[PDB]
């Protein structure tokens, strides 16, 4: 019969830590992915922006989004998942009042790279030794006729268009532009020209080598 | 908590359970929001048609595919012939809910559900599955009215 | 099993065509049924006159596959004696009824087993409906095959097909399957008294 | 609000208002609940009604997939018939095999359904023996003659029916409807929609014009012109095998025999006369067609362009190829060819 | 055959023995199609319509067929081989045709194309599989589009009827009955038995569409109205 | 190998009798019959056990032969070689004095429908009344003392299958 | 045992209710893993008090190794033991019933399944190590044999030649076999 | 204080019919045993080791009795050994209905050669239960 | 038969193309060398495909025959048989008016160590390298515009083969090629 209000940080740091590790990150208002995209694992980030623009007394401070996954086409080739699953996700993470701070740990396959460039403007952190890749994304085995093949080649037709209008209101480029350089081939980017081309800014807060503080000692 | 929202966002799976979902959101006295994310399926699109008309919203990367349930086992001769004419009556059976809630007619129904037809975010609205574009400002008051 | 019994097995078989009698053995698969046909028409090359013994044994196999040795025995010149060895099947005892009236022949310890044929459907919604059908096809006219050769109705035949129905050759002969029983004259047996 | 807790999940908060939901197939684990969960609201109170919400495919699977016994389906009807307080049960979507045997079995009256549910009948599946003896055969026989009795009891205090009646309509899987099980006796009424949603959803395609803006007046004027030239089509199909009745009809009248009078000898007496026999034989009567309508006038079709034949007259000798027959077939004046 | 099929062969002769059974139908100028049409026994019927060839050039050359499908562009192979030799070519159809096996029995010359009563035959637009990036989908439907178009204009040069019946027939799935594959211009001659004139059942639903038999005299047919 | 002995009117009935394990042997049993109706003929038994539906098919194959029939048991008779041991001509069944015998109903599967179960049930009850007509008949046995005896596994001796009716001499001697 | 019961207050497993109440329950056949959480609970109720610990064992069989981990902690600890029988006890599981509580505290079922037999093994391989296995196996044999010979008051040449081949007992003679104590009546 | 438990059970190994037979007698109260559905071997040894004059069946209810059942392969010595063991143990739930059903012993054994199935009618007459619920 | 054709001079190359497939066809073509270095010798290619080291052996065993070769493409031709459908002489080369033509680049798996990658990454670009060379010089195009034609995995219709370059004749006089 009462009502079960959720608590936040100016209010629930006298209840303790939260005992697991992905609830630490909750409370952080980080969002770290380790798992590529599965129909398991994609209900738990929309009910966790759900969250976080559920009951925020503020709803300014910036959400976290640390990305290590395939996305949906693994090492081999195929396609463990359909494209269409990204569209929850850049519809569900959009429409926060909170700026977005992108992250990459290692690898961004063809659907995590779109998400990267789609943070904040001046705000896209990198590790100094990851790995992007953009390659246009490939559909799984159907078995159909002539005009079964035909509305296959328009879901593809779509995923360049929806891809391409990211990059270039991320990169400052033209719609075409971005199909020639990005969704043409596979290819792959490290992290140094990547922020010459316009996918990364910076790397993240507080880095520092561990040999450059021996040489200030 | 007179409005109930539930996303929808799912590949579909069995008829039967696509037919559940939509005649228990038209018994209850409470209001039924209906929000769709990624696709809507065979089973899934009969929950976007099941919610009241007027509040039904999808976003611009939003898709809709609609196609005739499939089905079939082995059997005898005549064991055939009874599930076939179950198949066409169930395929009939939701064109009665794609007739009702869309307004369109019954012909023009089995014509796109003879095939795997797509739908994008535009001509859905012209198809009459949904009614507005979802934006930012039909969700920011979702989540407001649940806070209370 | 070993290929010893196969290499004497085929040499029997080789010694039946000197007696004009084929060999319906097995399930009833679309490679057997090519080996059937080509076996026929060469019978009748060497005399169109003199009968073939069709040797029927067979636990079931495929319809459409049986359907090339039906029309192949009614359109050649001489007529095929069928007999009934051990067990006829749905795919079977249609070779035994497709025989010609009076040469009909069975032994009184074999089984004849008739039903509708058997299969399924899988696919899209217009997919199911149309190989529906194709067993309703299979279904109407073996059915109505069956009519003309035992002279029955056609309600009286699908009242009996639509399920597994199993035969004796005792009731054959009332039925219409199988013209004559071919056996031996029986020993004279003294009674209890 | 204090003292009492909240209920933690979904399940416990429908068994606190007396909801059990069976939406699991019939496997041994889920029986052994049920009869946990009946027993258990029979000692909080014998006059409580007991909601009942049926989604499941029975004990086999839809495919065909036999995943436990038909026996289990006894002992959850046995809890019912155990049981004293009245019961309602509403069938929600699927219910093949021993779900609709409960659902049947509930209080007549209060038995519910969806206007689009989905209910079925058969026989029970068996497993196969694995290639053992000959006389367990036999046994295993009589094990489906009582369990299939058994299934004919319980199916017909629920319903009504004899056990003659519905032992040849569960030889084949027949598939009811909500609108076929009202004559039937599965259930008892149906639950409708709610009736502030259909006026609130009507009012809302006049206001907005969703209804006639987007082309909605041309495609059902399209419904409505395929649906005349089909009703324009069958009727022409029909008029056509009503001549070649008629025209059937009259070349038999050309005829001079007796085997008429020989089967009125051996039939009945009564009808001497053209005339109803209430039965099966329902004699049409065709030349009793003078409708003679003046609001059926013909659209604007001119028959002019029919051209002009030989029209060979009845009363010639030229007889088609054909093997001789005419033994006792005299010339007609008519038909002089026989 | 569930476990084995021996040879059936018959070889015999009063001083030498002679061969087995498809090598002597071989020589007597008949070919058999069974089994699946593979590229492994493609290269077996060209072979050997090649080995006839240099025997004789005026001898027709039959071809039996009996294959419940194939591999659509081995089956292209026998056809445009089939049309580019000299002496004309008896096809005989055994069984089933499914979609490629109902082509090679229409590609045959004109007055020797022999059907039964029994078999079955079908007309359908080809299948095929998506495969990887959108180069490659649109690939594929340049390819299915390809093979639609080639097998379009080849019912019309044996058939000889209009594109719009082709497209309306190939649509889904559509099974023919001799009966009316002889009004569709896909057979010669229907072979018939010992006056053998039954009506199937797809005659009786056409019978039906033109409003020959109804339900109150349905004549000396099979029962149609249990639908 | 066989082949030399098939001329001398000998065949062999070695392993699992299937369906078509019972053609090769049933083929040949007219094959005899076309090469001499006078001359005796001699089955040789060694088998496992197999299926009514193709071990029914050598009991009428062998009564329609019109010579002699000798019948000759080498090692096991499991279920389907007892029945085809008696079923030859009184005075040639003989078997060695260390072979065992075993005599047991029919065996005999059922799946599918239910409906199935009332036909596959039929089948074994017309089975079971029609070997047991049979088996009655050459061992001069009445009905009770054989349905008693076939209803389990029952191994048996040469020496008590003299006096039931199996065989009707001893050839090893004793 | 799937519901659980009560100790006092809370709600506690059935199996772990007996545990505060010195009850020892063993179901499953005697594997590496459930013979890990048994000597580890024998140590656990020795550390608490020093009293009588219950076994009620239903095994079918087992390892030869883990059985003889569960049968040295018998004697290790300074408390008593007493091994009471329902259902079956079979193969190592019947040696486990002589392991301790001689002195009037084996108790029995009128109808269990009692069963003993020689110990196992199988290592292959190199034929040197096969003779050093074959050593192992023929002293974990006698070694086995000499334990049940002075539980039961047998002779050592008998346990050899009976327990080599397949010996099953009811308990009635295995009252007279000195293998049980005493059998349990009704109450 | 009475304990009340449901008899639902279609296969299993009559071993542990044995198991739950002698754990019903070792309870000092009484036993209410009340069968749903399908008794099999190992669940009509619970049901006839309940108390008499409290054990219930339903109308729709049936009991299957037949004998043990077991799988033996190996040596020639044991499979002799253990051929005693099936039959002491057919022999032991022999004695285990007779003290409750009140026939002589060699008609049970004769039931017991095959599968043996009864109805809720002569349950009552062969003394398996008490009365129909 | 088979056995017919060979004494004719004509042999068959069906199915996949393996490693013990290969050694078959350049056996019995050093054979009708050998008997008469005059007589021309008809092949029949129809393969969907094969691999890039057992291919190039029928392409040097064609060009190690004396006589002229004649070729014939039924069926299908995809990635390999193109290959060897333009490998013969220039002005004998005919198939039928509607088989596909496929030029693709061979296929390939890389496993291993990090310099074992490397080396069967470079392998894989000098088949890919010597392919585009070969197939430049019978059919008389640039070799740039025949190294992005191989990468398109598109068929090709033989009425657009013809001013190609890769085969000079079509049996039926060029009317019956279908688009």
């Amino acid at each position: 019969y009462p009502e079960g209000r959720p608590l936040f940080l100016p209010e629930a740091e006298r209840f303790g830590n939260p005992p697991d590790l992905p609830s630490l990150l909750l409370q952080q208002r980080v969002i770290y992915i380790s798992m590529p995209f599965l129909p398991s694992v994609t209900e738990l980030v929309v009910a966790q922006c759900y969250y976080l623009d559920f009951d925020d007394r503020n709803r300014q401070r910036p959400i976290y989004v640390y990305l290590n996954s395939t996305g949906c086409i693994n090492d081999k080739g195929q396609a463990i998942s359909a494209d269409n699953e990204f569209y929850a996700i850049w519809a569900a993470l959009g429409f926060t009042r909170a700026p977005l701070y992108t992250g990459v740990t290692w690898k961004a396959q063809n659907q995590a790279a779109v998400l990267l460039s789609a943070g904040q403007k001046g705000h896209r952190y990198s590790f100094p030794h990851a790995k992007i890749s953009t390659a246009p994304p490939v559909m799984n085995r159907v078995f159909g006729q002539a005009v079964d093949a035909q509305l296959q080649a328009n879901e593809l037709d779509y995923a360049t268009k929806y891809y391409a209008a990211i990059l270039a209101r991320s990169t400052g480029k033209d719609l075409e532009t971005c199909q020639k350089q990005y969704l043409s081939r596979k290819r792959y980017f490290s992290v140094k020209e990547a922020y010459e081309e316009g996918l990364v800014d910076k790397l993240v807060p507080g880095f520092m080598l561990n040999r450059f503080r021996k040489m200030q000692k | 908590s007179k409005k109930v929202f539930m996303i929808i966002n799912s590949f579909g799976g069995s008829v039967g359970n696509g037919i559940t979902v939509h005649d228990a959101l038209q018994f209850i006295k409470a209001g039924s929001l209906t929000l769709a994310l990624g696709v809507a399926a065979s089973a899934a699109s009969l929950a976007l048609a099941g919610g009241t008309i007027g509040e039904r919203y999808v976003t611009e990367g939003c898709h809709t595919m609609i196609h005739q349930p499939e089905g079939g086992l082995n059997g005898q001769a005549s064991d055939i012939w009874i599930d076939s004419q179950e198949i066409m009556k169930i395929r009939l059976d939701v064109a009665e809910i794609y007739s009702l809630s869309t307004y369109r007619p019954r012909h023009k129904i089995l014509r796109d559900l003879d095939r795997d037809f797509y739908l994008t975010a535009m001509e859905t609205i012209y198809y009459g599955l949904a009614d507005e574009i979802a934006t930012n400002e039909v969700m920011h008051s979702i989540v407001e009215m649940t806070n209370q | 099993p070993n290929p010893l019994v196969i290499e004497r097995f085929q040499g029997v078989v080789s010694q039946l065509f000197q007696q004009r009698i084929v060999r319906l053995g097995g399930a009833v698969d679309d490679d057997m049924a090519n080996l059937l046909v080509a076996q026929l028409l060469y019978l009748d090359s060497v005399d169109n006159k003199r009968d073939i013994t069709m040797y029927v044994n067979s636990p079931g196999g495929s319809v459409t596959a049986g359907m090339a040795v039906f029309d192949t025995m009614r359109h050649i010149r001489p007529d095929v004696s069928t007999c009934c060895i051990g067990l006829a099947a749905s795919m079977g005892a249609f070779i035994l009824a497709s025989g010609q009236a009076g040469k009909r022949y069975s032994l009184p310890n074999s089984r004849i087993m008739i039903h509708q044929p058997l299969g399924g459907a899988q696919g899209q919604a217009t997919d199911i409906e149309i190989q529906a059908n194709e067993i309703l096809h299979h279904k109407l006219t073996l059915n109505g095959y069956l009519a003309q050769f035992t002279g029955q109705s056609m309600e009286t035949i699908t009242k009996d097909t639509d399920r597994d129905f199993f035969m004796s050759p005792q009731e054959a002969i009332e039925y219409g399957l199988v013209d004559a029983i071919i056996s031996k004259p029986q020993m004279l047996q003294s009674r209890e008294v | 609000d204090r003292r009492k807790p909240p209920p933690p999940d979904l399940p416990s908060l429908l068994f606190d208002q007396r909801i059990v939901y069976l939406g699991m197939p019939l496997v041994p684990a889920v029986t052994e609940l049920m009869v946990a969960e009946l027993l258990y609201l029979e000692k909080q109170g014998a006059t409580l009604p007991i909601e009942m919400l049926i989604n499941s495919s029975g004990t086999t699977r839809q495919d065909g997939e036999i995943l436990s016994f038909d026996s289990e389906g006894v002992a959850l009807t046995s809890t019912m018939g155990f049981i004293k307080n009245p019961i309602s049960t509403v069938n929600m979507g699927l219910a093949v095999g021993w779900s609709c045997v409960v659902l049947s079995f509930g209080r007549k009256g209060w038995r519910k359904s969806l206007p689009h549910s989905l209910a079925m009948i058969q026989q029970p599946r068996v497993p196969p023996t694995g290639q053992r003896q000959a006389i367990e055969v036999h046994i295993k026989w009589r094990e489906v003659l009582d369990y299939k009795r058994e299934l004919l009891r319980m199916f017909s205090l629920g319903t009504g029916l004899p056990v003659d009646k519905l032992d040849a309509d569960m030889q084949r899987p027949l598939y009811m409807r909500p609108q076929d099980a009202l004559e039937y006796g599965i259930i008892d009424e149906i639950i409708e929609p709610n009736e502030d949603k259909a006026e609130k959803a009507a009012q809302y395609w006049i206001r907005s014009g969703r209804a006639e803006s987007e082309g909605r007046l041309e495609q059902w004027q399209e419904y409505l012109s395929l649906q005349e030239e089909y009703a324009l089509k069958d009727s022409f199909r029909k008029v056509m095998t009503q001549d070649l009745r008629a025209a059937y009809r009259d070349t038999s009248s050309k005829l001079l025999k007796n085997s008429s009078r020989n089967m009125e000898q051996v039939q009945e007496f009564k009808e001497r006369l053209p005339d109803d026999m209430l039965t099966e034989n329902d004699e049409v009567r065709l030349p009793f067609s003078r409708d003679g309508v003046k609001l059926a006038i013909l659209n604007a079709e001119c028959y002019a362009e029919r051209n002009i034949a030989r029209q060979v007259a009845a009363n010639k000798v030229s007889v088609p190829d054909k093997w001789r027959a005419a033994y006792a077939a005299r010339p007609a004046p008519a038909a002089p060819a026989a | 055959s569930p476990v084995v099929t021996p040879d059936i062969q018959i070889g015999h002769g009063e001083d030498a023995i002679e061969m087995d059974l498809y090598r002597y139908l071989l020589s007597n100028r008949i070919i058999f199609i069974g089994g699946y049409i593979n590229d492994k026994m493609a290269t077996q019927i060209v072979g050997s319509l090649m080995a006839l060839e240099a025997v004789d050039e005026n001898e027709d050359i039959r071809i039996y067929i009996n294959s419940p499908g194939g591999q659509p562009y081995s089956v292209l192979g026998v056809v445009d081989a089939m049309q580019s030799i000299k002496p004309d070519v008896q096809t005989v159809a055994l069984g089933a045709c499914y979609s490629y096996a109902s082509l090679v029995v229409a590609a045959g010359t004109k007055g020797k194309r022999y059907a039964m009563k029994n078999t079955r035959l079908m007309m359908t637009q080809p299948m095929g599989g998506s495969q990887g990036d959108i180069y490659q989908i649109k690939a594929t439907v340049e390819e299915l589009n390809a093979l639609y178009q080639i097998f379009s204009r080849y019912y019309m040069k044996f058939t000889g009827m209009n594109q719009d019946q082709i497209e309306q027939a190939t649509c889904r799935d559509h099974f023919m009955t001799p009966e009316q594959a002889k009004l569709e211009g896909l057979i010669d001659e229907i072979i018939r038995g010992k006056g053998d004139y039954t009506v199937p059942p797809a005659i009786v639903r056409q019978f039906r569409e033109v409003g020959l038999v109804d339900d109150l005299t349905p004549g000396p047919f099979l029962k149609v109205d249990c639908n | 190998p066989f082949g030399l002995l098939l001329r001398q009117r000998i065949v062999f009935l070695g392993g699992e009798v299937e369906d078509f394990g019972a053609d090769a042997i049933i083929s040949q049993l007219l094959l005899l019959d076309s090469q001499d109706p006078t001359k005796d003929i001699k089955i040789f038994i060694n088998s496992p056990g197999g299926s009514v539906t193709a071990g029914m098919g050598i009991y009428d194959a062998m009564m329609l032969c019109r010579a002699d029939v000798n019948t000759y048991c080498f090692g096991l008779a499991a279920s389907m070689g007892a029945f085809l041991l008696g079923a030859g001509k009184r005075g040639k069944r003989n078997s060695m004095p260390n072979s065992r015998i075993m005599i047991h109903q029919p065996l005999g599967g059922a799946s599918g429908q239910a409906v199935d179960i009332e036909i596959q049930a039929k089948e074994i009850m017309y089975h079971k009344a029609n070997l047991n007509r049979i088996m009655a008949d050459y061992c001069q046995q009445p009905l009770s003392k054989i349905e008693e005896d076939t209803d389990r596994d029952r191994y048996m001796s040469p020496l008590e299958a003299k006096e039931y009716g199996l065989i009707d001499h001893i050839i090893g001697g004793e | 045992c799937r519901p659980p019961g009560q100790r006092q207050s809370e709600w506690v497993d059935l199996w772990e209710a007996y545990t505060y109440q010195k009850v020892v329950f063993i179901k499953e056949a005697i594997t590496e893993d459930v013979a890990n959480n048994m000597i580890a609970l024998t140590l656990y109720l020795d550390s608490l008090d020093q009293k009588r610990i219950y076994y009620w064992l239903n095994v079918p069989g087992g390892d030869v190794v883990p059985t003889l981990a569960l049968y040295d902690t018998m004697q290790y600890v300074r408390s008593k033991t007493a091994t009471v029988c329902y259902g079956l006890c079979l193969g190592m599981g019947g040696f486990l019933l002589t392991a301790g509580g001689e002195k009037g505290y084996r108790f029995a079922m009128p109808h269990s399944i009692l069963m003993m037999h020689h110990p196992s093994g199988a290592s292959r391989g190199q034929a040197s190590e096969m003779h050093i296995e074959s050593r192992e196996l023929v002293r974990m044999r006698d070694y086995l044999s000499l334990l049940t010979s002075n539980a039961t008051g047998q002779p050592y040449d008998r346990v050899i030649r009976e327990l080599s081949r397949n010996k099953w007992m009811d308990p009635k003679q295995a009252i007279e076999y000195g293998m049980i104590d005493k059998v349990l009546t009704t109450p």
